[PDB]
RNA sequence: CCAGCCGUUGCGGUAAUUUCUAUGCUUUUAAAUAUUAUACAUUUAUUUUAUAAAUUUGUUACUAUAUAUUUUUAGUCAAUAAAACUAAUAAUUAUUUUUAUUUGUUUUUAAACACCGUUUGGUAUAUGCAAAUAAAAAAUGACAUUAAUUAUUAAUUAUAUUAUUAUAUUUAUUCAUUUAAGUCAACAAUAUCUAUUUACUGUUUUUGACAACAUGAUAAGGAUUAUAAAUGGUAUUGCAAAUUUUAUAAUCAAAACUAAUUUAUUAUAUUAAAUUAGCAUGUUUAGAUAAAACAAUAAAUUUAGAAGGUAUUGUUGCCCACCAUUCUUUGUAAUAAAGACAACGUGCAGUAAUUAAUGUAUUUAUAAAAAUAUAUUUUUUUUUUUU
């Protein structure tokens, strides 16, 4: 057992330190930005 | 062991609370023989079927001088109760006979009809330590 | 090391303290036995209260109408013959085969010690209070 | 380290030591050994 | 409380005398205290600081030829990218070295000429022999920079130059474009460095970088050289050895409890 | 941390944990691992392991008849999927394009005077919409075949069949093929190291490789003598 | 240089402006003492002043379309085989039922296998998507955490089949690969996975 | 750890190069032993005498409306406002204070705060007496006969908001097991030129690995060196390689708990074959308390970088007084002083150390000491160049 108290969050390493960089956050519906650039490249 | 109850506690250690495999526990501590459960009184710690033939303990292979106790896996027939002679067990202390024949121990392995953890403890074979502990516990009061 | 220490000696005489206990204890293990044996057979040939919790389907329905039917005129004898005993009668009542597959998976039954209660159990108090100079493994009654 | 010896032809810090052969190096057949066919023995049995 | 004694050990055809007498002590307090290390033929030239001497005709030879030791180590370095070697700090600090033998030289001149006010002509062949004089000082060790810097300012210069100084120069200041003439033209005269362009260069890159600290040119005298620099150029401890780690002692079994190899990608990534 | 040649160079060491080279010090970079000049050093450009490991089975489903399995083991089995889909003709029934998609395209190609293209043959491209489509932008589509949606209780009895069939290879042959053979000899070497057994491995072949080729030789020798015009020996 | 400005990217540049210089070059250049430098640091001399997409790997004659998925480490493994259906009715199938049967009807499953093809502004109508369980073969694949080795599996796969679509997914992370790994096994562990057994202080 | 040793640090802890022995061995040859005599500084030195000095003097400040919680961490208690000016500071280093003069105790509360003390009572600040650190001296203790010293300061001792990045964070808890001894050496039978060798006999002197002491040696344990493949340690955990000098203790079938270092299965369905667990139903309810950041999903109530030790592998470190034997010794003050020394009991006074310490003064007392009053740093630091 511990028996000395819990340290603090920092002190741990990085919780998701293994997922990529690319997903947090998740970039999603790059689909769109063709449509929303036209639209917007519109009303411009 | 912290207190060598017998040869075998010089040599083996308590490697603490250690959990065997169901069955391979290796000390065969039978301290489960005499557990009446009056509906499976005749499967309880006996042979699973009713027809097989009795263990080797109950029956005498050669000439023998003779045996100062039968074992424990012996099982006890109405021979056994009524010539009535001097039929013995090993258990701690010494030894237990069964001087008070009964036709109720027909048909159990004798595992079944002796107590192992006699009710009855010594304070005189533990130390002031180990009877103190009893003395807390309750087992042993003051 | 915690250096194996001696226990002393298993005390003067009292292997005759022995010989004694162990004896006179398996005397007692006739009584409990005697007792137990009899408390267990009594019990098998007492009724039982019934298995089934009333408060699921299909025995929510009414006595008059639903399963009660079946229950009182097509097996009605045989159900007072095996005593209710939650055993046989979920047996039986799966051979009559005329509600189907509803026992085990429609129709609940009462846990087990709720089960092992006698007829004219009204009071709850009395499932958890059966008697204790008996070893049966709560068959008994 | 102690009484009971070191089986030589079982250890690896013996047989991967400096004094034998490396599981790196090319592993090769060292010397051949023709013992029974340059100055072979005769069959003289014990049992008749 | 029972001190043990432990027999020493007599050298051995197994056990040379040189090994034992350091692989081993008898004394039992001095036992599991530390790893001590100790250097050998080669690489303890580094740390001693000092090339192989001219012993003998074998010797003399190895030292004629020796060529452009700045780039060598420059090939020795970039070579670190090839398929059969990583690059490694420790080539790469070779290089440092190899560039900056002349830098304690190199340091004391952006001093001499850009920190003494008023020096007097450098264009005098007596100022700048005594520069070319100390300059073989500073290089090669021979005087540290606070004892050369101490001989150039007070050199023996001219007499009464106090005075012809307060005719040309007003504030004691005085010009750099006339010493930097003749500072940088001593490496030229004293075969310093192979590339010639250096000396000039990093007198030159030296200063330009010094010339924006605040009081870019006055040094305060505890600092002014190397002393006891300004122109210049949770699990962490029991988990010391996991990450991507060099093993200049790869670490053996019964040192490292758990440990397996550094190469082994515990946690993989999947790799086209 | 180790010089970054193929992996397979590296033995996992023993007692000394890091890496060590099977080769004494030697490295032989990712050139030599490859045909020339190789897209990702491959040996063939075309697919990587699992593209290369699933084509496998899609061409040799393409040439497998009942034949292929009798005698041969577990090799002798299909692609799993490609074969048991093709047991289920119960979805099999080829659903036509919807009545929805005909139409879609019948006013797209007639009405609006707009060609509809595949999304393969579709020019994602924005410089390159000069590169053709790839060269199977027709390929039929079937229910049958494409995707595997396969039997259950059936694609039990393939998996379990292929797991006890393993044994049952008939090798000794009178075929002419590469596993054509009179005897088939299988010698299994047990070295403590993957790289030793390997180099072993590699001795044996250029050693059986001698003998072999010696001791057929004769009976090639043999052979041809026991046929000719004025050469009896099958008399 | 001795100021350290530089990447490991430009290291391999230099040291393939050494190799590719003739030892008569140096010759050439060891007369000026100085030009050798110029050429061994050419690149880095002038930088102190100043999403692949690789070609598509097609099976010609099958139109088929072959990537892989991990997640879990090993313990979800997927590859989708991916055609094109032109007759728009195509469908996405998984060991041998429809994503439906396999996936149980759920949808926060379900729709994550449909992002690479919507991420990528295609219709997957026109594609046939099987999914073939490499990995340990498990009853049910109704969690997530296999849902993305799915995900990704996909996502390889129509990079494969058509360049350009790798551009759109990999600026959304799908085709990158989680590094993520479930504790193994150990005794220690009461569980066996991140709780310790206990101890009590006398 | 006793005998003993001793010029002297120190030795003796059942492997002493330190006692005792024997023997040898060493010496530079009038022997050892015990007692005496045998040369301050003066250029800078903190505890008790100075008297080469300009002093003493000084009348100003602040109080009425009701109506009714301030001050403290904290209960006591309880009208509330206030006391400011200027002396000079002018003539030689001198000439010998030594019984003289001098150093923060101060009438008046019909005046307050302050302070000790409670229902409040006090007392509340240079008119007497009162030399006293601020060179003049010779190893600490000590009344000037005791103890052999003492004192001392720079190594070392992890959290005090500085300009790529998160602790607040659930999921758990009643757990035990061991038996009834036995090592003192080797011996082809078939198919190879024949050995009865078939049934190869020669009478007996030791005490470590043990039931006992007997050197080594690898573990458990998280706390500040990865962004393009790693979260478990050396100081050590029973059986291991030089210390022996009572002694067989080893698994075999059928076998008895006292043990800190442990997931046990909680109400649709429940014992099939080597023998395997019947009493503990009571609101997944005391106090204690257990373990995650890893292929999953919690990314902030917030971080390097200044600091001390009487200890000296260092806070489980030492120390300190009263409280007993003693012994010694006196200048005999409740209940002699001093020094020695190891018990028990009482705290926990000191090392910035649980309200910082030291000093001096007054008072208080189980005892280290505490309160008030002044200096003070051998206490650690917090830092406006006219708004």
């Amino acid at each position: 057992r511990r028996g000395k108290p819990r340290p603090r969050a920092g002190m741990f390493p990085e919780k998701y330190r293994r997922v990529p960089t690319l997903l947090k956050p998740q970039q999603g519906g790059q689909q769109y930005f063709n449509e929303f650039l036209i639209r917007s490249a519109n009303d411009a | 062991l912290k207190i060598a109850k017998s040869t075998f506690g010089f040599y083996l250690a308590r490697r603490g609370q250690r959990k065997f495999p169901f069955h391979r526990r290796p000390h065969i501590k039978n301290t489960q023989a005499m557990n009446l459960n009056a509906p499976y009184f005749w499967s309880y710690m006996t042979a699973k079927s009713q027809s097989f033939f009795l263990p080797e303990e109950n029956y005498i292979t050669g000439d023998w001088t003779g045996k100062f106790f039968v074992s424990k896996r012996q099982v006890y027939t109405l021979q056994h109760a009524t010539s009535g002679g001097k039929v013995r067990v090993k258990s701690f202390p010494s030894v237990f006979e069964l001087n008070s024949p009964s036709r109720w121990n027909v048909g159990k392995e004798m595992n079944t009809l002796t107590k192992p953890r006699m009710d009855l403890i010594d304070d005189q074979m533990l130390t002031k330590k180990q009877r103190l502990d009893y003395v807390k516990a309750g087992l042993l009061p003051k | 090391w915690a250096k194996p220490k001696k226990r002393p000696k298993v005390g003067p005489g009292f292997h005759e303290k022995a010989q004694k206990w162990r004896d006179e204890y398996l005397l007692d293990r006739h009584r409990v036995l005697a007792d137990s044996l009899r408390a267990y057979v009594d019990f098998s040939s007492t009724k039982r209260v019934e298995p089934w919790d009333t408060r699921f389907a299909p025995f929510d329905r009414v006595e008059k109408d639903g399963v009660y039917i079946l229950t009182r005129y097509l097996m009605d004898d045989k159900l007072q013959l095996c005593n209710y005993h939650h055993r046989p009668v979920k047996r039986m009542l799966c051979n009559v085969g005329l509600m189907g597959p509803q026992v085990t998976t429609t129709a609940r039954w009462k846990p087990y010690r709720f089960a092992t209660n006698p007829a004219n159990t009204t009071r709850a108090e009395r499932t958890f209070t059966k008697d204790k100079t008996v070893f049966t493994g709560y068959h008994h009654d | 380290l102690g009484y009971t010896p070191i089986n030589p032809d079982t250890s690896p810090m013996l047989m991967y030591s400096q004094c034998h052969w490396h599981y790196n190096l090319p592993q090769g057949m060292e010397r051949p050994s023709s013992v029974n066919r340059s100055l072979p023995a005769p069959y003289q049995p014990h049992h008749s | 409380a029972k001190r043990r004694v432990i027999v020493p050990i007599q050298p051995t055809p197994g056990y040379p005398a040189h090994f034992i007498k350091t692989s081993f002590t008898t004394d039992p307090l001095k036992e599991k205290q530390k790893a001590r290390f100790s250097s050998g033929g080669d690489a303890m030239r580094e740390v001693q600081d000092i090339p192989k001497r001219l012993e003998g005709q074998r010797s003399r030879a190895e030292l004629t030829s020796r060529g452009d030791e700045d780039f060598a180590a420059l090939i020795e370095f970039i070579q670190g990218a090839s398929y059969d070697q990583l690059i490694s700090g420790r080539r790469f600090r070779k290089v440092y070295e190899k560039l900056s033998e002349n830098d304690d030289m190199f340091v004391w001149l952006c001093h001499t000429a850009m920190a003494v006010l008023n020096p007097g002509d450098m264009r005098s062949r007596l100022i700048h022999n005594h520069l070319k004089a100390l300059a073989e000082a500073v290089a090669s060790g021979e005087m540290t920079q606070r004892t050369a810097f101490r001989f150039f300012e007070s050199a023996v210069r001219s007499p009464a130059y106090r005075e012809i100084a307060a005719r040309q120069l007003e504030t004691g200041t005085a010009t750099r474009l006339a010493g930097l003439a003749a500072a940088a033209d001593v490496m030229r005269e004293m075969g310093l460095t192979r590339r010639p362009m250096s000396s000039y260069f990093e007198l030159y890159q030296r200063i330009v970088e010094r010339s924006e600290a605040m009081t870019p040119w006055g040094f305060p005298p505890l600092f002014q050289f190397e002393e006891r620099k300004f122109f210049s150029r949770i699990f962490s401890p029991h988990t010391i050895l996991q990450g991507r780690r060099i093993f200049w002692i790869p670490p053996t079994w019964n040192r490292a409890g758990r440990f397996i190899g550094p190469h082994i990608n515990l946690y993989p990534g999947l790799t086209p | 941390v180790r010089p970054d040649v193929p992996e397979d160079q590296y033995v996992d060491s023993w007692y000394v944990c890091t890496s060590m080279t099977h080769h004494l010090g030697d490295f032989r970079p990712w050139s030599a691992s490859a045909p020339a000049n190789a897209y990702r050093f491959r040996p063939y450009n075309e697919f990587d392991s699992k593209g290369r490991e699933y084509v496998e089975h899609l061409r040799k489903y393409s040439r497998y008849t009942p034949q292929a399995s009798r005698g041969k083991g577990a090799n002798g089995f299909p692609f799993r999927e490609a074969f048991l889909t093709k047991m289920n003709t119960a979805e099999t029934a080829a659903v036509n394009p919807t009545r929805e998609t005909v139409m879609t395209r019948a006013v797209a190609e007639r009405l609006h005077h707009a060609r509809v293209l595949s999304p393969l043959e579709v020019q994602r491209d924005v410089g390159r919409l000069e590169e053709p489509l790839p060269c199977a932008g027709k390929i039929p589509a079937e229910r049958s075949t494409f995707p595997f949606r396969w039997n259950t209780e059936d694609w039990y009895e393939y998996e379990v069949a292929k797991a006890r069939n393993k044994r049952f290879v008939f090798e000794n042959t009178n075929d002419n093929g590469v596993c054509a053979s009179e005897v088939t000899y299988r010698i299994v070497l047990e070295g403590f190291w993957d790289h030793h057994v390997m180099k072993l491995a590699d001795d044996v072949v250029m050693f059986l490789k001698d003998v072999g080729r010696q001791v057929v030789d004769e009976k090639l020798k043999s052979v041809r003598a026991s046929l000719e015009s004025l050469s009896s020996g099958g008399a | 240089f001795s100021r350290r400005k530089f990447n490991r990217e430009d290291v391999r540049v230099m040291f393939e402006n050494y190799n590719l210089m003739s030892k008569a070059t140096l010759e050439a250049d060891s007369t000026d003492s100085y030009s050798h430098f110029y050429t061994v640091l050419h690149d880095f001399s002038r930088k102190v002043a100043g999403v692949r997409i690789d070609p598509a790997e097609v099976d010609p004659e099958t139109g088929i379309a072959v990537g892989h998925g991990r997640a879990d480490g090993q313990k979800y493994m997927f590859t989708a085989l991916i055609r094109e259906n032109r007759d728009h009715n195509g469908s996405v199938t998984l060991l041998g039922k429809p994503l439906s049967v396999a996936f149980d009807d759920k949808s926060w499953l379900m729709e994550m296998v449909l992002m690479p093809f919507d991420e990528a502004k295609l219709d997957f109508r026109d594609f046939d998507v099987n999914l073939i369980s490499e990995g340990k073969a498990m009853p049910s694949f109704a969690n997530e955490i296999a849902a993305f080795a799915c995900r990704m599996a996909v996502a390889n796969a129509i990079t494969k089949l058509l360049p350009l679509a790798r551009i759109p997914l990999k600026k959304a992370g799908l085709l990158s690969v989680d590094r993520r790994r479930e504790p193994g096994q150990f005794p220690g562990f009461v569980d066996g996975k991140k709780n310790k057994r206990k101890f009590a202080k006398r």
